[PDB]
């Protein structure tokens, strides 16, 4: 209910802002401050790049 | 009627733009026969001539 009032208030928000703002179209996320897991994929042989 | 055009900074803060006649320009029936429109050869065309 906490983003759903976030996202009301921020729809009162976006006829002030510039029309490229409008027509891109923001996101309106939960946010968590730490990192729980990094997952990541390496290469063995040197083959395949960054 | 006015037109939105697009937005402008003012004192850090985005105003918009808008623009119309004159206001002594459209008061009238009759002053609605000011405006031209643009023939495609070039030169203008009145606007009590057809509408």
């Amino acid at each position: 209910i906490a983003q759903v009032q976030v996202q009301n208030k921020l729809q009162l928000a976006t006829p002030l802002l510039p029309q490229e703002v409008q027509r891109q179209g923001i996101r309106v996320t939960k946010a968590v401050k730490n990192f729980l897991m990094v997952v990541g994929v390496v290469s063995t042989d040197g083959s395949m790049t960054k | 009627g006015s037109s939105y055009v697009n937005d402008f900074i003012d004192r850090g803060r985005v105003k918009r733009v808008y623009l119309q006649g004159r206001p002594d320009a459209r008061m009238n029936p009759d002053d609605l026969s000011k405006w031209y429109v643009r023939n495609d050869k070039g030169e203008m065309v009145p606007f009590n001539a057809f509408a």
